[PDB]
């Protein structure tokens, strides 16, 4: 509406997102460049100390890209909105300026969020695998508005004790996960090599999932249980347990 | 054609008017027209070339509109518009070249290239806007069958022909009477020569006539008529009519006598000029009749009387002349002329890409051959290619 | 240059469109552009310098904006606009004159006058609007390094030179063989003469060749080629090559034999025409090679055989000719032509104010000397002054 | 060109800077530029090579980006980047080859290949970054039309020419006087010989002149001038002017007298050096005029007197000589030179893939023909291909 | 000399690196150096002398800072930077020419032209950066 363009008739399932189409369809450099960044700002993958990590663009980390955002939406405050009622147009432009005039605060907020993310990601021990989950975390955009419009200039960073506690919890969970995998694999392999054909690996897998402390085993689909059984069967036994079994 | 011309005109206006620092009020309508062009052309695939050495080129149009709000144009606006205009100008140039190198015996006025045929669909009519050029204006008028007029400075209306007619001749070619002419471009030189200087002619007057049939009717024509034909006024060794031998011509120029220039239309005398030299006007004509007499001077000084003896040999041959130059004219049909470059443009495009000789135009677009046999199909194809050439010249 | 052209264009539009009784909707955008020009120029002091006899003139701008209240323009509005437009037109004309009378060897394409140098500042970019003239279009294209093009009618591309070359000569000048040519403006007349009429030629053929090297590459050129050279077809008394004596030329015109007109670019044959006369197209060339031959007629009537004996004296000298006129052409560099008045304007301005000879142009603004040594510096300065001349002629 | 150069520069910097163990602060900006290049090229289809034997290659980009938070790069990071670098290097090399093998008479400076033409789209301008090479800097300045030049060591400015001119000669070629020269690369060797040793010359001085016209203006040139032409200092058997016979040359070298070297620009004397040998500076010139003299030794020892008798036969022929080597120069136009490999690269690419001869460059990319007819169109195309060749050599 | 070289190097880097479409990360340090040069040179009067036929030229510096806050440099940025760079390059070239035509028997290693002597003051040392040639 700001640029007088015909409203996009976006078709769901399109390989392009609405912003990816708008980037090509909008000629203004400020808005087009901001749209390009938004389109291409996915997580980057990097292995640090053997742990996969989802890292941000360096422009997010330093908060410089917010300037571009400001630029883009500053242009939106100057646009004509050809066929829009002038009162509604004024309200939109003044809201755009409300967000625009907090450029310094938003740069600070972006840098703070990125720094907190990096610092707390340093304390992650298991690979940060990116998958689209079944259920999501609902984020109210009113909360985003609150954060954007209320953030001041007081830096808050994770306490050293908070970082150590987070790292310890991650390490404990990872170690327990590996130890319970080892126990399940050892018991399954022992039952198979002992020729305990009536032994049910379903109970072993259920015990393994229970000892992970975060699974309500009553709600695990059967296909996933059997897939877990198979994947556990394919693993090799840990050296100490295997030697004791020998 | 109108859609192609509108594309070219919009691009020319965008180049000329979308400049850094200019007020947006100067281009608001132009920006709307440019955006309409973008909308109409978006999502269309075009192909050009494939004839002769003209390369095959594919064009896909996916461009955003210009909708930025400004008081004065800045570098960003100009650069974006420049990128879009560059792509569109390349496309239009290639389409024009593709259409210029094509012809058809039937419906040669209709588009030949598939790109222009696609552009002739109804969905593209939105691109159409101001059609102010002479060639596009004539195209639209002829589509409406209103009278069309192309104004030519020195029209190329006469095919080249340097010929002669011997009304009296013999194997020795020593006592000849006849006319020799050059009809080239807009110029007609004619010279009637008598070797005997009308010694034995009735009333000592010899009569010469030159009839030149124009291939198309010329209107509002400005002509310059001059007594002497300087081309046929010096000694000359001319080939025989059949080339078997060569004869000698040794002019001594006498002023033409009883000069009548008749400009005829359908054999009817539209304009007549008697002993009038200088600038004359022929308002509507398709034939020129130059009739002039060689009159033996009744009174001669001894030097003059020495040149013309009673009998042979005739060492000096009396010659009267006429020069006729069409400075300007108006023709309903297209023609080459000295001020325009459409024939040159089409010929250059066809020669550069080694276009094979087609079924309409003569090889190499030889203008003399074209105008000698300026058939209606040739006229239609020539008008089409000339309009496309002007459209291209607006940009390239 | 673009700002100066924009000023001149705005003033021309104001003169043409601000007329009594006209609707304001017919001038709304024009009034806005004129007021933008007023705002931009207001508060600036300019000086047009005193080179030569040009008076030193000081210009101050403190003009109020044009009104926007009248539905239809009236006499009072037109008179106020006339006063403002008259002052601005005087300023623009004086600036154009001050620029035309200046030249530089180092940077000739850059502005030379302090007024145009001041107008090249960023603050004046607001004045810039539609650049639709051919000269300003070419200026903008050149600034961007794009293919430029100037269309000339009868381009003045050949420096004047009436010369001859005697391939065979002797002190008494009675048995001569050679060529004489005139290369003037768009015209080349050449004539190869043999006094012996190729009696002792290896095959009764005498080959003549004329090579004319154009100072700039010409494209899309329409050229009229005619057999005879009327200029070298009458008796002449010609100074010897050293001016020590004079020789007698008594031409008898024979038809040129095996005429090959070649249009060459970088020594490569771009176009070739064999025995073709009339209108031809040279699409892209920088050299013209005209090859013709004097062929002794194998068969002669008694008079023709009487002209050409087997040995000296040779009283009638065989001559073949060629005429080549460039009716129209396209050149990337500026040139003088028969239609545009840019060279005349620049020369008139220089002569009127007695501008001292500079380091670039010949000391008369003489076109022959200029086109002879058409250096890149000369080309840049000529383009600058011609563009300014067109800008001035928009008003004056 | 700027986008292609930016691709090549980004890949070169990726090879150089993305190394195992390097601090991420050393490559943060480089990694950002590399990721931008990946982002811009992703989802785009390219096609290169349909000319000569250059095979059709299709390029698709779906590469992942690089990490941005680690402290020191490790072998894993380099391994991840290497495959992308290899694919992009191959793509850029093929694009450069495709562009190097193309030319156009109309717009030689514009991209010719489909791939480089697509890379001229606005969306790829984001890939553009530091343009610091000499050729790309000159490209950008010349696009803006700013005074810029290339620096050459031993510029290849003189087309090969081994010739002689005989001012005095006769069928037996026993008493000759004239000059013989070799013009090759940056070297001029000239030698004026007199068989009589100026016995009958006024003041016993014989004057020789050599004028060499450069096809482009050289500036800030360092020249080495030496008083002997070792090329024409030994006995030779030389073909006559028309090849009818052969003549004998038996030089005896006398030092040149009154040596004057004039470096001229548009006929204006810019630099003059009299009796100066060694290093001289020619600041700005397009013509070299070497004037030297042979003077008879007024006093001769018995052997020297025996060399030069009073009359024929002349068995020893007195020769003076000059050698002029352009060590380095600056030229606004591209030239081949002893240091760069641009001409070699373009020629190698064209030969390896049997590129059909185009309408701009001489077949085989012959440098003598190229510099003999160094037209503006040839200059445009040569600058384009040379810039592409430098871009390619950045990687290949 | 080091300050003059730094001016020339900054201008060369600005011409090479400040190109339309380039990421601002490619020029962040360059833009900081350019703004430092602008701040240092602003408010200073320079005069390149009339020795020989070399014209007397007066140089005044009042330029605004190059902008930050662009993700990718656009055409307006490049145009403004080009205007400033053109003026600075002309000044630097004239100063270099003025210095090249002067000599002294003693203290010939020191700057000879008034412009380079002024540039040798302490207040211009801020302009100094990478000396790699
Ligand atoms: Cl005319
Ligand atoms: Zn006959
Ligand atoms: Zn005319
Ligand atoms: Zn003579
Ligand atoms: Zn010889």
């Amino acid at each position: 509406p700001a640029f007088g363009m015909q409203r996009m008739h976006y078709r769901n399932g399109d390989p392009q997102t609405p912003f990816q189409i708008a980037e090509q369809q909008i000629q203004n450099f400020q808005v087009a460049n901001w749209l390009h960044f938004v389109n291409n700002n996915q997580f980057r993958q990097v292995v640090i100390d053997g742990v996969l990590n989802q890292v941000l663009n360096d422009n997010i980390r330093n908060g410089h890209v917010v300037n571009q955002l400001m630029e883009a939406l500053m242009q939106l405050s100057r646009q004509q909105f050809p066929t829009m009622p002038v009162d509604y147009k004024r309200s939109i432009q003044r809201g755009i300026l409300l967000l625009s005039n907090r450029l310094g605060q938003l740069v600070d907020l972006t840098r703070l969020l990125a720094y907190n993310y990096e610092t707390l990601m340093a304390c992650i021990t298991m690979n940060m695998q990116h998958v689209q989950t079944l259920t999501t975390e609902k984020l109210q955009l009113t909360s985003v508005t609150s954060l954007c419009m209320l953030i001041g200039n007081a830096t808050v960073i994770p306490s050293p004790q908070t970082l150590f506690h987070y790292y310890n919890v991650n390490v404990n969970f990872h170690s327990n996960y590996n130890e319970r995998i080892n126990d399940a694999v050892a018991i399954i392999t022992a039952a198979n090599r002992l020729n305990l054909y009536q032994k049910k690996m379903k109970s072993i897998v259920e015990d393994f999932l229970k000892r992970l402390q975060i699974f309500d085993i009553s709600r695990v689909p059967d296909d996933q249980m059997y897939r877990l059984r198979d994947r556990l069967r394919l693993l090799p036994v840990e050296i100490r347990r295997l030697d004791i079994f020998n | 054609m109108d859609v192609l011309y509108s594309l070219s005109k919009t691009l020319k206006d965008a180049r000329d008017k979308i400049v850094e620092g200019t007020l947006y009020s100067n281009v608001s309508d132009l920006i709307q027209q440019f955006n309409q062009m973008i909308i109409t052309m978006n999502g269309n695939e075009f192909q050009t070339g494939g004839i002769g050495n003209l390369p095959i080129r594919n064009w896909n149009f996916d461009f955003g509109l210009l909708g930025t709000t400004l008081l004065n144009l800045d570098a960003n606006y100009v650069e974006t518009a420049r990128n879009t205009i560059d792509y569109f100008v390349d496309f239009v140039d290639n389409v024009c070249m593709d259409e210029m190198v094509r012809e058809s015996q039937r419906n040669g006025i209709a588009p030949q290239s598939d790109s222009l045929r696609k552009l002739s669909g109804i969905k593209f009519k939105r691109i159409n806007f101001d059609n102010s050029s002479e060639y596009i204006e004539n195209w639209n008028l002829q589509n409406r069958r209103q009278r069309t007029g192309f104004t030519f400075h020195k029209p190329n209306i006469f095919p080249y022909s340097a010929s002669f007619t011997l009304n009296r001749s013999q194997p020795a070619h020593d006592n000849l009477m006849g006319t020799m002419w050059l009809n080239a471009g807009s110029e007609i030189q004619v010279a009637g020569f008598d070797y005997s200087c009308a010694i034995n002619a009735p009333a000592n007057i010899q009569q010469f006539e030159h009839i030149v049939q124009l291939r198309r009717v010329l209107t509002t024509a400005t002509i310059t008529l001059l007594p002497d034909a300087e081309r046929f006024s010096f000694p000359r060794v001319i080939n025989s009519a059949d080339g078997a031998t060569t004869w000698y011509f040794n002019p001594v120029i006498l002023r033409p006598n009883n000069v009548e220039v008749e400009f005829l239309l359908n054999g009817q005398i539209i304009n007549t000029y008697q002993a009038r030299f200088g600038t004359i006007i022929a308002r509507n004509f398709d034939t020129i009749r130059l009739s002039f007499q060689l009159m033996r001077p009744p009174n001669m000084t001894p030097a003059v009387a020495a040149l013309f003896p009673n009998a042979q040999p005739f060492e000096h041959h009396a010659t009267v002349g006429l020069t006729l130059r069409i400075e300007s004219a108006v023709c309903e049909s297209v023609l080459a002329d000295a001020s325009k470059t459409m024939l040159a443009n089409v010929t250059s495009v066809r020669q550069e890409y080694a276009i094979p000789v087609g079924p309409v135009f003569p090889p190499g677009m030889n203008w003399t051959d074209l105008i000698t046999n300026y058939s209606p199909s040739r006229e239609d194809n020539l008008q089409r290619v000339f309009t496309v050439a002007s459209i291209r010249s607006m940009l390239v």
